[PDB]
RNA sequence: UCUGGUGACUAUAGCAAGGAGGUCACACCUGUUCCCAUGCCGAACACAGAAGUUAAGCUCCUUAGCGUCGAUGGUAGUCGAACUUACGUUCCGCUAGAGUAGAACGUUGCCAGGC
RNA sequence: CUGGGGCGGUCGCCUCCUAAAAGGUAACGGAGGCGCUCAAAGGUUCCCUCAGAAUGGUUGGAAAUCAUUCAUAGAGUGUAA
RNA sequence: UUAUUGGAGGUAGAGCACUGUUUGGACGAGGGGCCGGUUACCGAAUUCAGACAAACUCCGAAUGCCAAUUAAUUUAACUUGGGAGUCAGAACAUGGGUGAUAAGGUCCGUGUUCGAAAGGGAAACAGCCCAGACCACCAGCUAAGGUCCCAAAAUAUAUGUUAAGUGGAAAAGGAUGUGGCGUUGCCCAGACAACGUCGAGUGACACUGCGCCGAAAAUGUACCGGGGCUAAACAUAUUACCGAAGCUGUGGAUUGUCCUUUG
């Protein structure tokens, strides 16, 4: 349906492969959120960076 | 007094594949660069003097097996 | 020749295989005549006592769920360090 | 005193040390054996000292096998030399063991003689060892 | 359907063994007069033939003996993460090689003939 | 140039390994070659298919050569790999 | 950037089908003991089993790479022209060479940080863990790490281990130190000790957790930061709190994008 994603860990000290994924989700600073819809391409980007974000089912 | 007698090397030659499977190419473009024939030519593909594989016409490129353990390149027409 | 088995469920991960071996259990499969591939569980201590009384090559009537199958032993993977059996393959014969 | 008669390349890279035994970790030729528990190199002087102390205790009774051969040469640069003017001359021949590998096998003797003969050998290797039987079941 | 010609397919199509088959096709076979031919040999190649034969090639059956193909399950290795400096451990994805069960004594397009 | 400098050695080109399954990638790191040749060892059209092993056979240096069965190239391919 | 498809290539690992290396056992041919032959010995061939490889491969990943889809989320990319500075790099983790499986060593690859980055922790400490400072505030929520006093927050709950101040610097080896889990011997017929008595348990093996010895250096206790600790140590679970210039709250400044009342 919809998902709420929150950048909970900061992004510095991380490889650039993981920084570009966080930008592709549309997250900007720490504790900043975004609301998108569920999609198997969106779950792939959450899978890559799952130790940095938090997902709730909206 | 000690010395060595190994310091020589050649300049490397940029071999290997140059276009990808499924990609549209123009009618004279180099597909694969090799010593000897690791990959044969197939349809609409020429084989150069230094064993370079190149396309005859413009189209999409397909890598495909040939026998048990042989490989070839073809280019097919419609784009 | 009356050993008991428990059917494993789908997709054992790495953790619950080594958690299964820190008990006295060992993973196993059955296949062969008249059956299908079923992956099971066997107690290690009970398995040794059955082998040591019917031999290396004998017939075992083990039960999978409800039914019982006459089963011989095909192969087994062994850990030579720390000396425990880590996998056993079962073969149905009729 | 074990060494190969001819080698294609005299100067080689040193072997990879981490991991487990690739193979050769069950006794096949004899009755008893000595397996390794940690990881080291064995430099072909150790297995000459260990084979002699193996042999004189058994009073030339049963047979003894060695499952290890030193294949790899290693080099050493001479005394008090600056770094880097080529790779030095060879020094000796090593063989790499990892935990699991059987080192010696004995046969043709009683069990308590085999434990003592392998115990005397084990004090001459640089690796922790363990006494094993011929596995079955 | 049978035979033949000719194409497609990683030998599951191969190799070996055993047994049947023929003047319709095919082949051994007859001959060197002619085109043509052999570092010598009409063996081969080419030509002229149709007395003979299913022995062989060939085709059809039988077999898993060798080769080939080959899961499931487990293990080795490893991307990412978390502890740590140990010839490391733990979690989660992916997942071999070897070995086992098994598959397999080909499948199929076009034409002509014989049904 | 240089694990201070000197003495020693090296300075251009080709091929392997290191090189981390695209390409590329250093060290006074490990191994070797070049500074040509061919008037056919070029082009085209037709034919042919090996070394090696085994078994027999005057010379047999064991193996030269001959016949026979197998033999995935192990042969040969001007010159290193 | 991800999902899905397709493809190139020979690492890790495995393996011995080629090339080389190697251990045992058989088979027989040859020389070969002899009296030409036996038998012993030798080397070569063929086989059975079992091992090794950066310059070996019958095999062969994970990841990375090249591309295409009216895919989904994002915001860059490219060309032309004007103006530069840079060509002494360092530590950490990891894949490798060299060296001595030595160096805060040296040389390459892949990432982070420093350089050019304050703030909190690590006693102090460019490169380690958390985290990126527009400016006020005597307001709140948290990260890494922590909650007996120095010094902010639990002398908090529950279970167990340790007796060495281990914790709070090291090995081969040695040992009736103590807990846990298994297999198997001798049991009240009387063992197992000591000399008929003794009257209940007694041994071996195996895998393990914590600890002991091994342990000697120079101005002054002298690696827990100090006091001090038998838990304020260690392990496993739970619930609370402290904790940053991170994030929220209130006000203000500058620039920009929208709508646009230029608010
Ligand atoms: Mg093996
Ligand atoms: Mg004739
Ligand atoms: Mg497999
Ligand atoms: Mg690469
Ligand atoms: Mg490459
Ligand atoms: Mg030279
Ligand atoms: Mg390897
Ligand atoms: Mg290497
Ligand atoms: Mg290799
Ligand atoms: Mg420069
Ligand atoms: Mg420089
Ligand atoms: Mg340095
Ligand atoms: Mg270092
Ligand atoms: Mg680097
Ligand atoms: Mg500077
Ligand atoms: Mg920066
Ligand atoms: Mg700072
Ligand atoms: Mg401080
Ligand atoms: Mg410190
Ligand atoms: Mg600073
Ligand atoms: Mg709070
Ligand atoms: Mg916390
Ligand atoms: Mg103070
Ligand atoms: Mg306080
Ligand atoms: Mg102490
Ligand atoms: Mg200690
Ligand atoms: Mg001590
Ligand atoms: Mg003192
Ligand atoms: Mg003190
Ligand atoms: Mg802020």
């Amino acid at each position: 349906a919809k998902l709420q994603i929150t950048l909970t860990r900061s992004v510095i000290g991380r490889p650039e492969t993981q920084r570009k994924t966080v930008e592709a989700l549309g997250l900007k600073k720490t504790n900043s959120s975004v609301v998108v819809e569920d999609n198997p391409a969106i779950r792939g980007q959450i899978n890559k960076v799952k130790h940095l974000v938090t997902v709730e089912e909206k | 007094v000690s010395s060595t007698k190994n310091g020589r090397d050649s300049e490397s030659k940029r071999l290997g594949a140059k276009r990808a499977d499924g990609q549209f190419v123009t009618g004279g473009s180099i597909l694969y660069r090799q010593r000897g024939t690791k990959i044969y030519p197939g349809e609409n593909v020429g084989r150069g003097g230094d064993d370079t594989l190149f396309a005859k016409i413009d189209g999409v490129v397909k890598f495909e097996r040939k026998g048990r353990d042989k490989k070839q390149v073809s280019v097919y027409a419609v784009a | 020749a009356s050993l008991k088995s428990i059917i494993r469920q789908g997709k054992q991960t790495r953790s619950d295989l080594k958690q299964l071996r820190k008990s006295g259990k060992v993973p196993a499969v059955v296949y062969g005549y008249g059956t299908k591939n079923v992956s099971v569980k066997v107690d290690e201590v009970e398995f040794i006592k059955v082998i040591r009384e019917v031999g290396r090559n004998g017939v075992i009537e083990l039960g999978v769920g409800s039914k019982t199958i006459k089963v011989m032993v095909a192969d087994y993977q062994f850990d030579p360090l720390k000396n425990q059996i880590t996998h056993i393959d079962f073969l149905a014969i009729n | 005193m074990l060494l190969p008669k001819r080698v294609k390349y005299r100067r080689q890279h040193r072997p990879k040390t981490t991991g487990r035994s690739k193979g050769g970790n069950y006794v096949t030729f004899g009755e008893f054996g000595l397996q390794a528990t940690t990881t080291s190199w064995i430099t072909s002087r150790q297995i000459e000292s260990a084979r002699i102390a193996m042999t004189r205790y058994m009073k030339r009774g049963g047979k003894v096998w060695i499952k290890i051969f030193p294949h790899t040469p290693y080099t050493k640069k001479p005394l008090e030399v600056r770094m880097g003017a080529g790779k030095g001359a060879v020094e000796g021949w090593i063989a790499v063991v990892k935990p699991g590998r059987i080192l010696f096998e004995v046969a043709g003797v009683s069990e308590e003689v085999a434990r003592e003969a392998l115990r005397l050998a084990s004090h001459k290797l640089p690796v922790k060892t363990k006494f094993v039987k011929r596995e079955e079941l």
